[PDB]
C-alpha cells in the first residue's frame, strides 16, 4: 500500500513539477525519487486484472533515467518524463482498480491482487517517500495501532431508516400515540405523535424516546439540533406495522418540550444537552438517545381548544419534532460522507468491470448494508479499498 | 556517545552543549589524569579540558 | 496561465517560508525560485485595467535579488523580501482581475487581458514551478488534451426550475393529476399528485414519470435517495400554466411505489435502482428519470377511507414524492459548487468594477443562465477565468 | 505560535517522510530543520497543565541527533527517529491542549499557557519554518494588521433563533398579519403570513420584510434562495409572546411576489436580487434584508376561492415563504462551520478535562452565545485557540 | 508485554533445565539468554504497586552471571542458579498481578501497571526472545494488524439466559404457545411448546424460530445438535413475565419438525443444516437461527390421540426441543472456556487483594456481565489481562 502510494505520490509530484522552463533545483529530489522509482521497477513484470469483465494487462519496465544535467527543464525533457509518467500512472490506474475489485474475509487489510502482493516484496520498498496524504497516513498509523482519525463531513453514520413504533393503538387507528422516524445518512429526524393532545395523560405530558446507536464511535463531532421535525408534519397515509391496512396522520406541530439530547459511549453518559437548539459538540459517543415531551398548553385561543377536543374523534393529532445533522465528525474507522469519492470510485469500479460478489461486501457495495453489519472484517476490507481509491483518485482523477 | 562523535565528524551539538554550559556525559573509553592537588580542584581544572 | 499561477505561487511560498529564525535550508530552493522570477521579471512593462471601472495600472519591474549566504533569516531579510513580495502580489492580483472580467467567443481558453498575454511569451517560462492545484493541474491537462476531472461537493448542476406538468386538467382544477418539481443546484424535489387517488386508474395505480437532462455528464456521482418531497407535502394554491387562474393543492402523502431510478448516458441505461434509498451512486450519467408510482391502498381505515371518495369532490389529494440529491460528483467540466468560491470571486470582481455585459456570460454571472445554456465557448471562457479566480485565492 | 505551529509541522514531515526505504535526499531538509528543533529544545524545560483535570506533565529534552545514511533509510532509523518524534508529538500536544483550556479578557491574542510563553521566547525562533496553513497564514497576517480571510463552507454566522413578529394581532389570534422566522447556522428560513389574505390591504398587497444583522462581515458569499419556507409551511400551534396562550396556524401557501435581497454593508446597498431564485453572489455585506409580498391572486378557481372568504372566521391563511442558505462564504474573522473541526476540537477539551467557566468564553462554549456577542476580545481568544487546534490537529 | 512473557519464559525454561547433571550444551542457549536477562535488569529499580491490598514492594537487580564452563551442572550450579531464579520469580509474578488487577478506557491494551511500562522501555528490548505460546503469539500477531485466533474447547461465547418468549398466552396460562430458552456457556437449549398441540394452527404446523446473536464472530466452529431438549422436558412451576403469578408447564415431547440451523454472518446464511444432528461445521457466524417446527401427528394411537384433545382443557403440552453444544471453536478476540484458567486467575487474583471495581469490568469480574456489554474497551482490557494471567501461569 505504501509502495502503491509512494508510486501514485512521485507521479502526480512529476505531473505538477516536471514542467517545461523550471529550475532543476525545483524538481532535484523529485528527479532522484522518480529515477529511484524507474530503477526499483525496471525489469519486472507485472499482471493486473482477472477477475469480472477488468482485462489481463501486462506490464513490462525498460525506461531511461530522466537526465540531470540541465539548469531549467526544456519542452524535450518534459516530453521523455511525460510518456514516462504515462505508461506509470497507466500501471498505477489498473493496480489501483484489480485491488479495489477484490476483497477477503481473513487478511482484508491485506494486499488482494497479484500486483500489489509483488509490490509488497523488499525491492520495492525502495520507492517509498512521502506519505502525507490523510488515507495513507491513517493506513501506517492503523499498521502500527495508533490511534487513528478520519474527518468526514456529513458523516454517513445511519443506515437508511423510515420507521415508526405505535405505544398506543387499536384498530381504528384514530387515538394513536407513538413515534416515527427517518435516520438517513447524517441526518436523525424524529417525531412523537399523540392524537388526543396528552389530554387523559399524567398532567398531561407525554413522554416521546428515541434510541439509535452508531455502528462506530464518533469523536469531535458539530450537531446541530432544530427543534421541529418538517419531515413528519404533513398529512400522510401510512401501512401498518403489518402491512394489513393503512391510518391516516393529520399532524399539527407543537414545539417539544423538555429536549434532552443525550450522547452515550458504552452506556455512559458523555454529553447532554438541555433546551439547547443550534450547534452542539459531541465529543466522543456511539448512542444518541432523544427524550421529548408534548406538553398540552394550558391556555389556547379558540381555534386551539377547537383543534384537541376533550374525546375522540380526534381530527388534528399533537406531534412534536426534532432534527438531528452531525455537520462534521472524526471516526476512527472508514466512512463514507458527503464530500469524499472514496465508496462512489470503488462502487463505480465494481459496477463498470460487473464483478461478482464476494464473501465480504454486500450484493453490489450498497452503503445500507455494509453500515448496518459493519463487521471488523468488512471495516478491513473497507479501510483497505478505500486507501486505494485514494492512490488512485491522486492519478486519475 | 565518543565513538559515535568521533565517526560522524559532526559536532554541532556537542559544541552547542558546551558553549551553553548544558550538563552532559561523555561516554567512552578514556584516558585520564589523576590529580592529587587541592589546588587544582580549587582552581577547578577539571572544567577546563 | 501557468506563469500567473507559477509567480503566484512562488509569492505564497515566499510569504509562508521566509519568515524570521528559519534556516537558510529550509528556503534554499524557494530563494532560487524567486531570484529567478525576479530576473525574468526584470525590465518588462505590463498594463492592467482599463475595462469597466477596473482603473489602468502601470507595472514595472526592476528589483534586486534576495541573499543567499543567510544561516538563519533575520527581520531585515525578511522586510527586504516582504517589499518585492508586495509589488508582485499586487501585480498578480491585478494581473487575474484584468483577466477574470474579459471573455471572448471564439478562443475563450485563451488569455484575454494583454498582461496575460505577453506572460505567454516563451522567455517567461522560466518562472515555471510546481502546477500542483486541482484547477491549475486540470488546466495542464486540459492544454495536453487529456481527460480532466473536477470533484464538486454538492455540484450546482441543476439550474433553478419550479415547474408542474399536469397530465388530467379541467377550467375549474378540481380532479388534477400531474407531477410537480423543483430542481435546484444538486437538488431535486419531484412529487406526483392524483386528485382521485387512482379509483379510475387500470389497477388502481398511477404512474409518474419525470427525466431531468444534467447539462454535463457526472461521473462518480454520491446520491442521497429519499421516499418523500417535503417541499410539494403542504398546502399551496398555484398559478395556472397561462397565469389565468390559480388552482389549489391539498396533498395527503403515501409512499411512492415500485420507485425506480435509472442513471443513463447518452440514453443508455448505466445505473438503475429499484426500491433503493439512502445512499446510491452513480457512477457515469447525464441524464436522471425517475419514475415513480401512486398505489391506492386496498384496505383503509376508516379515517383514510374517508379521506379518498369514490368520486368528486376531491379535497384530500393523494400525493407521492421523491427526493434526489448529489452529495459528491466528478465532472470533466468546471462548476459552481457549495464548497469551492471561484464563481462567487467572479462575480464579485465583475460587480465591484462594474463590468459591461459580454458576449459570453449571462448579464450578472448568473448562474442558472450560464448553466441552462451551458456551451463550449462558455465552458472555455469559465474555465479560464476560475482558473485565474483560483490562481488570485492564491494571494488575496 | 508560530513556533509552535513549526514544532508540529515539522513532526508531521518526519511522520509522514521518515519512512523505511526512502532516500535521504527526500528527508535531507527535514532532517536539518529537525535536528535544528532538537538542539533548540534540549535543555529546557517545559511544564503543561495544571488548569482543571488537565494534568501536570513536565518536559525534558535531552535527545540525539538524526543521522544521515547513503541511500535510503533502514527500518532501525525509523524506529530510533520514532522514539523522538512520539515525545515530541506528547509534549506538542500537551502544549496545545494547555492553550486551547486557556483566555484573557486583555491581551487574548497572546499566548496564555507556560510553555507556549517560553516558546515566544527568541532563543526558538530558530525552530520557525514554512507557516503554510490557512490558519497560521491568517495568524501572521493578523499579527501585521493585514487583510485575513477565512473560508468557510456553511459558515455557523447566525444564532439560532425561532422567533415572530405579528404586525396585526387581538387576544383571540384569528385575523393574524406578521412574520414568522429561524435563523440557524448558515440558514434562514422566514414566512409572511396574512390570516385575512391580504382582503383589505392596498392594491390587495401585503408587503413583507425581514432583516438579519450579521455579527460579521461576509465575503464572496455564495448563496442558494428557494421560494419557499418548509419549515413554516405546516400548522402549528405557538406560544404566544409573553407566553399567556397558545395561537394556531394553518398555512396555505402561495408564491412569494415582488421578491427582493439586498445585501447591504454598513448600512449601503451592496448586492441586489429582484425575483431570482437558485445561486446568487453576495460580495460583502454584513446585512441581509429580505423583502417579499403576499399578492392575494385576482383570479381564483372555486376550491381555490372558497380558501379565502372576504372576512372572518380565516381558517386557512395565506403564507409566502423565503429560504436563504450561505454554502460558502470568506470572512475575515473565525466562525465556525460545517467542514471544519476547530470549535468541536476545542469544546472537546474543555469538557474531558472540565474546565471552568472563565471571562470570556460561554459557558460550554455554546456557539449561540459566542456569536451573540462576539465582541473583539472574544474574536481574539477564538482566534487564538482555533488556531491551536489546527496546530493540534496536524499531529493529533 | 512480550518482555514480560521473555522473563518469565527465561525462568521457566530455567526451572526445567537448569538441573543436577545435566550437559551444558542442553542448557547453553538458555544460559545466554538468562546472562542477557540478567545484564539487562541489572541496576535498576522496580516497584510494583499497592493498588488494593496487594502490598507496595520494591525490586533491586545486581545478579552476578551464571557460570558457562562446566562440561555438566552440579549441585553448585543449581543452588546458585535457584537463589537468582527464585527472586527473578518473585518479580514476575508481582508484575503480573499487579498487571492483572488495573484496567483503563481510553487505552487498556497498553501496560497499566509502572513495572510493565518501565519493561517496555528500549533498554529492556534485549530480553526479548522466543514468543511461542498461543497467547502472546496472538498478541504479537494483533501488534502487527496480522489476523490471528484463540482456538477454545466449549467457549463461553453465551451470556447467561434462561427465559420464555409467550406467543399465545391468557391470565390463566393455560392455553400458551411460545418458546423456553437456556443459553448457558457454549450450550444452547431451546424449546417450543404449543398448548393445543397446534389443533387449530394453519396446516396443524405451530413455527418457532430462536435467534442467538454472538457478541463475537466464531470460526471452524464444531458444533454437536441434538434433537431434544432435557432442560424443558419435565413439569414445571414458571413465573410470569412480571413475576405476578405463577403458570403450570407439563411438557410431553414431540420430535421436532422441519428444523433447520442457520449459521449467519452479516446477516448473511454462511452455513445451513437441515434435519440433520450430531456433528456439524459452522466455518464462520456471528449469528444461530434455530428454526423448528410442532407438526400434529396426523395419526395417533388411542393413548397418543387422548393427550390431545380438540379444545381446552390441556393437560399435556406438546413440546419440540433442540440442543446446540459449541464443543470447540475459533475466536478473534479472547474468551473464558472450560479448559483455560485466564479469567479464573484474574478473578482469583483481583479477590484476593480485595481490587475495587474499575470503569472498564463488573464487579468481582462476573463472566455474564462481562460477555453481555463486551464493548471494544473491555475486550482490549481483557486480553491484556488474560496474557498477563497465561504469563504468569507459566511461573505459578
Ligand atoms: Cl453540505
Ligand atoms: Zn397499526
Ligand atoms: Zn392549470
Ligand atoms: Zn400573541
Ligand atoms: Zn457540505
Ligand atoms: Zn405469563
Amino acid at each position: 500500500m505504501d509502495v502503491l502510494y509512494s508510486l501514485s505520490k512521485t507521479l502526480k509530484d512529476a505531473r505538477d513539477k516536471i514542467v517545461e522552463g523550471t529550475l532543476y533545483s525545483n524538481v532535484s529530489d523529485l528527479i532522484q525519487q522518480f529515477n529511484q522509482m524507474i530503477i526499483t521497477m525496471n525489469g519486472n513484470e507485472f499482471q493486473t486484472g482477472g477477475i469480472g469483465n477488468l482485462p489481463i494487462r501486462n506490464w513490462n519496465f525498460d525506461f531511461g533515467l530522466l537526465g540531470t544535467t540541465l539548469l531549467n527543464l526544456d519542452a524535450n525533457y518534459v516530453e521523455t518524463a511525460r510518456n514516462t509518467i504515462d505508461y506509470f500512472v497507466d500501471f498505477v490506474d489498473n493496480v489501483c482498480m484489480d485491488e479495489m475489485v477484490r476483497e477477503s474475509q481473513r487478511n482484508g487489510i491485506a494486499p488482494q491482487s497479484d500486483s500489489l502482493r509483488k509490490l509488497s516484496g523488499i525491492k520495492f520498498k525502495r520507492i517509498n517517500f512521502d506519505n502525507s496524504s490523510e488515507y495513507i497516513e491513517n493506513w501506517n498509523l492503523q499498521n502500527r495501532r495508533q490511534r487513528t482519525g478520519f474527518t468526514f463531513h456529513k458523516p454517513n453514520i445511519f443506515p437508511y431508516s423510515a420507521s415508526f413504533t405505535l405505544n398506543r393503538s387499536q384498530p381504528a387507528h384514530d387515538n394513536l400515540m407513538g413515534t416515527m422516524w427517518l435516520n438517513a445518512g447524517s441526518e436523525i429526524q424524529v417525531a412523537g405523535f399523540d392524537y388526543s393532545c396528552a389530554i387523559n395523560a399524567p398532567a398531561n405530558i407525554q413522554q416521546f424516546e428515541h434510541i439509535v446507536q452508531l455502528r462506530r464511535v464518533l469523536t469531535t463531532a458539530t450537531i446541530t439540533l432544530l427543534p421541529d421535525a418538517e419531515r413528519f408534519s404533513f398529512p400522510r397515509v401510512i401501512n401498518s406495522a403489518d402491512g394489513a391496512t393503512t391510518w391516516y396522520f393529520n399532524p399539527v406541530i407543537l414545539r417539544p418540550n423538555n429536549v434532552e439530547v443525550e450522547f452515550l459511549l458504552n452506556g455512559q453518559i458523555i454529553n447532554t444537552y438541555q433546551a439547547r437548539f443550534g450547534t452542539i459538540i459531541a465529543r466522543n459517543f456511539d448512542t444518541i438517545r432523544l427524550s421529548f415531551q408534548l406538553m398540552r398548553p394550558p391556555n389556547m385561543t379558540p381555534a386551539v381548544a377547537a383543534l384537541f377536543p376533550n374525546a375522540q374523534p380526534f381530527e388534528h393529532h399533537a406531534t412534536v419534532g426534532l432534527t438531528l445533522r452531525i455537520e462534521s465528525a472524526v471516526c476512527e474507522s472508514v466512512l463514507a460522507d458527503a464530500s469524499k469519492t472514496m465508496l462512489a470510485n470503488v462502487t463505480s469500479v465494481r459496477q463498470e468491470y460487473a464483478i461478482p460478489v464476494g464473501p465480504v461486501f454486500p450484493p453490489g457495495m450498497n452503503w445500507t448494508d455494509l453500515i448496518t453489519n459493519y463487521s471488523p472484517s468488512r471495516e478491513d476490507n473497507l479501510q483497505r479499498v478505500f486507501t486505494v481509491a485514494s492512490i488512485r483518485s491522486m492519478l486519475v482523477k | 556517545n565518543l565513538e559515535e562523535l568521533m565517526r560522524t565528524g559532526d559536532y554541532a551539538q556537542i559544541t552547542n552543549m558546551l558553549l551553553n554550559n548544558q550538563p552532559v556525559a561523555l561516554v567512552g573509553a578514556l584516558p585520564f589524569i589523576t590529580d592529587s592537588s587541592v589546588i587544582s580542584l580549587v582552581a577547578k581544572l577539571d572544567a577546563t579540558v
